């Protein structure tokens, strides 16, 4: 059970570190009382999002590890599935609308106040939530608990799946079409987004309207340290999403037969340690950016 | 359901009221308030007559005749080759030795506050000239707390003036000293500031026969060069930042120059993106 | 001096404990609010505010009356007429515009505008409907003929910029508070100045006075607000705080002179007992500087406005 | 000065349409509600639109509501009255009548000349119709109310009007005791809740004609029957 | 000049000036709202 | 025998 003890001794480990993180963030939001606005609403939403990721969607992960039988149950098993994905689809999306709302900011700093934005903002965020909740519905219709024939240990176990297996298309199209939603779609709209955000970040550098360049060289190396950073966060979000979407769907393909081997074991388990890291990546790296907020999360802990 | 029929229409005017105020106050914060400090050389004013000539805007008839007897006292004032040792106007020989060019070299003191506004690329800004104003700035300087940018401009041949109502004071010394006593206020704590140094050609011809050594011991260059003069003079400038971490934005305006509006844009619009990135946490 | 004010006033009863809660919020400046005056009906108050606009409210409904666009958005000082038909506003840009409220096509237009000063209107304060008194940064205070449109006396005795000005219920004197520190009592009919007192250390902001019309209140940026009769010639008491250190920007009097309330940069207004000079009470609503204070004429209310834009009624 | 000449008067076939419009000169029109009244060819008067500043609000009279329509091109300065399914009763003398309404306005101040249509809740009652008096003698006239015109925001909503013979009707006191602006303070207003009496202190020629008072509480804004003086 | 007429003017003791400040503190001292409030069916704010 | 074949995670 030494294996088994190193899964929660990660597992525990990551999830706390995300939690504290998260935390503070939404701590910053409402104890400043003035750090309301336009920017920090989106992040504060998608610390909400990867605060409800990681307190539902890990433990359960753990538990399937730990122990053969659903401890949840059929009623469990169809509420399940539903915070995991709606969580899923918050974190994926606001991460765009961050991108987006961080583009319209520095490419083109005009009527960036844009009349009632505060509104737009709060009306974004909840739109996000509700497509959200509509994409989860058909994961909490489909899911129940359904029989599993191991080919090596040749036993029928139950266990709480997605779809039943009378259906052999349903499983497939499911996979593929979230897949697409949740993965390709976002990166590529955070993608296209953050390569203009550096371009500009780099030729604003060099086209610096001073004359003296020595006083200004400070400011010319952040900005060109600010591009590879907003590079870099395009990077991990795609990297951590990968391996899950990979495992997911190739389980889900493969679906009747059931895979235990020593490769899909550590695979699978990796997939999700990676796909976890991405909500403690996301304010965890804005942290090092800033050195007023590096100053106020310290306050905040 | 409690008010009358006279009360419910006069709610309704209140809405109509409000209406009108929001649609105000849209229009009002698409326009960015420009505040030019008023210095010894904005006292002088020439420079704004002439990138107003650049922009277009000329003189009928009408106007030269508001400016005929404005000539006539300069001629007066002046009168009652080291020019630098007093204070002296910039045209005296010119006078010595009305047109357009009569029109533009009449130096003359403001009564108040004078705005100009000027539209680039769908953005319009407004530039508050406060150097007429004359009275304690301690108490109408908060009016333009929140400000895009505080524009200064400063000569770049007044380093070898010296003025007779100061004893023996520098005239750079005293811009440098106003600037930085400006910059310093908390008021501007979130304003940019633009510089711009003036009198290029004047500082070409003048550096040949005056040293800038003799005046300021730190310079040490070539000591025949305008080049280098300029940037000890710019460097003198910036060093007064107290932050560290605000730009200072500069140029070098020839009195002929046809790039000032762009410049004003582009530091503007450079003081609009940093602002975005702080607010947004990235830097 | 046979005694100070304190000690003929020490065996008086304290006032108590001050408390006065928002009863309406006044909103619809998207600028700063640096003058408010109130109407002599008592229900009616005018605002300025740099956004460009001077707008007349109802205050028992929160409803806009009126709203007047003004030329120049630099404005520093709001009057209303005691008739009700005028107000005046100005600013930086020197001169006082007088509107007719009362006019018959609907709209309020600007009857005159009065332009003498050199320097910034700093106050303006309507004698009759015909008459007004503006102070300026120009060290110098003018009484002027609305109809005519000159000015009819000048006060120029100050060295200092003039911030503010205070007309005397008879509106035969008035008393004016100077960059120099100075409060000078001036005659309005003669042209001269009857008194002068230098008790302050600082620039003197605002001007009040008493009631009775035999004493007047000063605030400065140095944090002390001084009271000085008129008749003894002498200041009588100073309302200081250890932990008050800022600038008061307004000052007014309750309608028996008992409460000293004055707004301060601490984004909070102070309420003295002016009799035993101990602070009675705090009105704590504003966010940023409190820029005018103003008192009803039957004392009903207390209207603050300040630098967030949005205008507060206690009581 | 201020001036509305109203136009689209005639003589209309019954069951026809007619389109009548006030044209406002010397006055901020887009800032002002208007009404329109109408006067019986030998009877009293009764209030027919009201259309809001800012056409917000729209209230027609019971008898007329949904065969007319009002309407205010605020641009153009006019207002429209759509007049549709002409019935006997719709010959009257159509009146524009400008308002205003914030704390301490007139209301109903400024009347315009009218014009003729010939087609081939509270009430407010005066029990006298005929008070000749010789000139110097103080008159009173009453108005009685259904009920309580008194408000709780303790305004009581009582207009005097006066009508000169060839002439618009023009306001002389409102809210019961408030004097119009240019009246002679001869005139003077003083009532109870539901009783009111208007007194005319050194009677001269030019008060001789009917006089309506009106109510505004509620939106019916029923006149009365008019008590002439001769 | 201006300092000689200055020093002229009439200056009653300071303990007349008090006492009148003190009385016409007493005079008016039922008649001020903000110093003892008014019940709330009289006060217009807030009814 | 949970954790081989789930949901999307």
């Amino acid at each position: 059970p030494g294996i088994l003890y190193v899964i929660p001794a990660v597992y525990g480990v990551i999830i706390l570190i995300g939690l504290i993180g998260n935390i503070t963030l939404i701590k910053i939001f409402c104890t400043v009382k003035s750090m309301r606005n336009v920017p920090n609403l989106f992040i504060s939403s998608l610390a909400l999002g990867d605060l409800l990721l990681l307190i539902t969607c890990a433990p359960v992960d753990a538990s399937r590890y730990l122990a053969d039988r659903w401890l949840f149950g059929r009623i469990g098993c169809k509420l399940i599935p539903f915070i995991q994905l709606t969580s899923v689809g918050v974190s994926v999306f606001t991460l765009t609308a961050l991108s987006a709302d961080r583009y319209k900011a520095i490419v083109r700093p005009m009527d960036i106040q844009a009349s009632h934005a505060l509104m737009k903002a709060c009306l974004k965020a909840a739109f996000i939530w509700i497509i959200s909740m509509l994409l989860a519905i058909p994961e909490a219709v489909f899911s129940d608990l359904h029989p599993f024939h191991e080919e090596s240990t040749n036993q029928t176990f139950i266990s709480c799946a997605p779809y039943p297996h009378s259906n052999e298309l349903h499983p497939k199209i499911h996979s593929m079409a979230s897949f697409l939603v949740f993965y390709v779609i976002p990166l590529s709209i955070i993608s296209v987004y953050y390569y203009f955000i550096a371009k500009n970040l780099i030729q604003s550098a060099y086209n610096l309207p001073v004359e003296g360049n020595i006083h200004v060289k400070k400011q010319i190396e952040s900005r060109k340290r600010l591009a590879k950073t907003v590079l870099v966060f395009v990077g991990l979000f795609a990297f951590c999403w990968l391996p899950n979407h990979v495992i997911y769907l190739y389980r889900s393909y493969h679906y009747s037969e059931v895979d235990t081997s020593m490769l899909h074991f550590v695979t699978s388990i990796c997939a999700r340690l990676l796909a976890f890291t991405n909500s403690c990546v996301n304010p965890f790296a804005l942290y090092l950016l800033s050195k007023s907020f590096r100053k106020q999360f310290n306050t905040q802990l | 359901c409690t008010l009358s029929a006279e009360d419910k229409a006069a709610v309704e005017r209140s809405k109509m009221i409000d209406r009108n105020l929001r649609e105000d106050g849209e229009k009002a914060r698409r326009e960015l308030k420009l505040l030019l400090l008023g210095t010894g050389e904005s006292g002088k004013s020439t420079f704004i007559k002439q990138m107003r000539i650049i922009h277009g805007s000329g003189y009928s008839d009408e106007d030269k005749r508001g400016f005929t007897k404005l000539v006539y006292q300069n001629i007066f004032t002046a009168m009652q080759d080291r020019r630098r040792e007093y204070q002296l106007s910039d045209s005296t020989k010119y006078y010595l030795n009305p047109t357009q060019q009569d029109v533009l070299r009449v130096q003359v003191p403001t009564t108040g506050i004078i705005e100009y506004p000027f539209d680039l690329q769908s953005v319009i800004f407004r530039m508050v000239d406060v150097g007429g104003l004359r009275s304690e700035r301690r108490k109408w300087i908060h009016c333009f707390e929140n400000v895009t940018s505080i524009m200064f401009l400063v000569a770049l041949s007044e380093y070898d003036q010296v003025l007779v109502e100061s004893d023996n004071e520098n005239r750079m010394e005293e811009s440098k000293a106003l600037f930085r006593t400006i910059i310093t206020y908390p008021w501007f704590q979130n304003s940019s500031v633009i510089l711009f140094l003036n009198k290029k050609d004047l500082l070409e011809e003048k550096i040949m026969y005056s040293h800038l050594v003799d005046y300021f011991p730190e310079y040490d260059g070539p000591q025949r060069d305008a080049q280098a003069a300029r940037e000890f003079i710019l460097k003198m400038f910036v060093d007064l930042n107290p932050d560290s971490d605000k730009i200072i934005y500069s140029h070098f305006t020839c009195a002929t120059d046809t790039e000032n509006i762009r410049f004003v844009f582009a530091a503007v619009k450079d003081t609009i993106l940093q602002l975005n990135l702080k607010e947004y946490n990235l830097v | 001096a046979d005694a100070t004010l304190s000690q003929i006033t020490n065996n008086i009863d304290p006032v108590g404990r001050i408390q006065m809660r928002t009863r309406r919020t006044l909103r619809g400046h998207l600028a700063k609010i640096y003058a408010m005056h109130w109407g002599t009906d008592s229900r009616l108050l005018v605002s300025a505010s740099q956004d460009g606009k001077l707008i007349i409210w109802d205050s028992y409904t929160t409803n806009k009356v009126h709203a007047i666009p003004l030329r120049s958005s630099w404005v520093m000082t709001c009057a209303y007429a005691p008739s009700g038909n005028y107000v005046a506003c100005g600013g930086l840009d020197n001169i006082c515009s007088i509107y007719n409220l009362k006019t018959r096509e609907g709209n309020v237009r600007v009857s005159r505008e009065l332009a003498g000063h050199t320097g910034y209107l700093s106050c303006c304060r309507f004698l009759d409907d015909n008459q007004i008194v503006t102070s300026s940064g120009d060290t110098t205070c003018a009484l002027w003929d609305i109809e005519t449109g000159q000015q009819t006396t000048t006060f120029t005795g100050h060295t200092g910029d003039v911030m503010s000005l205070s007309l005397a219920p008879d509106t035969r004197l008035f008393v004016s508070g100077a960059c120099d520190a100075s409060a000078k009592l001036w005659d309005v009919r003669e042209g001269m100045c009857r008194q002068t007192f230098t008790g302050h250390e600082s620039d003197i902001n605002a001007i009040c006075f008493f009631p009775n019309g035999n004493a007047f209140a000063t605030g400065s940026d140095d944090a002390t607000c001084r009271l000085f009769d008129l008749r003894a010639d002498q200041e009588l008491m100073t309302y200081s705080h250890d932990n008050i250190i800022c600038g008061i920007t307004s000052v007014s009097f309750s309608k028996s002179g008992r409460l000293l309330l004055a707004g301060y940069d601490d984004f909070n207004c102070n309420v003295w007992d002016a009799l035993k000079a101990d602070r009675a009470g705090v009105l704590a609503g504003h966010d940023n500087r409190v820029s005018c204070l103003g008192v009803t004429d039957d004392g009903m209310a207390v209207a603050t406005g300040s630098w967030d834009s949005f205008l507060k009624i206690w009581n | 000065d201020v001036q509305l000449v109203e136009s689209g008067g005639g003589l209309v076939q019954p069951g026809g349409s007619r389109k009548l419009s006030c044209s406002a000169s010397g006055f901020a029109f887009s800032s002002f509600g208007m009404h329109w009244v109408r006067q019986a060819p030998e009877k009293g008067l009764e209030w027919v639109a009201y259309i809001s500043s800012g056409s917000g609000t729209i209230y027609y009279a019971d008898t007329v509501k949904g065969r007319f329509t009002i309407s205010r091109d605020d641009p153009k300065n006019t207002l429209f009255l759509q007049m549709t399914s002409l019935r006997s009763e719709d010959t009257a003398m159509y009146y524009c009548v400008r308002s205003i309404y914030y704390y301490g306005s007139s209301p109903f101040d400024f009347w315009g000349q009218g014009t003729t249509l010939t087609v081939s809740d509270i009430v407010m009652t005066q029990a006298t119709s005929s008070v000749p008096v010789t000139p110097g003698e103080s008159v009173s006239i009453s108005c009685r109310s259904s009920k309580s015109l008194l408000h709780s925001n303790g305004n009581t909503y009582l207009y005097w009007f006066l009508q000169r013979p060839g002439q618009s009707p023009q306001l002389l006191i409102y809210r019961m005791s408030n004097l119009a602006s240019g009246v002679p303070d001869r005139f003077s207003g003083s009532g109870s809740g539901t009783a009111f009496t208007l007194t005319i202190s050194r009677l001269e020629a030019e008060d001789v004609g009917v006089y309506y008072c009106m109510q505004h509480l509620e939106y019916p804004l029923t006149f009365g029957a008019g008590t002439k003086l001769e | 000049e201006q300092l000689k007429m200055e020093a002229n003017i009439d200056r009653i003791k300071v303990s007349k000036a008090a006492a009148d400040l003190m009385a016409y503190c007493e005079a008016h001292a039922k008649e001020d709202p903000l110093l003892t409030p008014v019940p709330a069916s009289e006060n217009p704010f807030r009814e | 025998x949970q954790w081989a074949v789930x949901h999307f995670l």
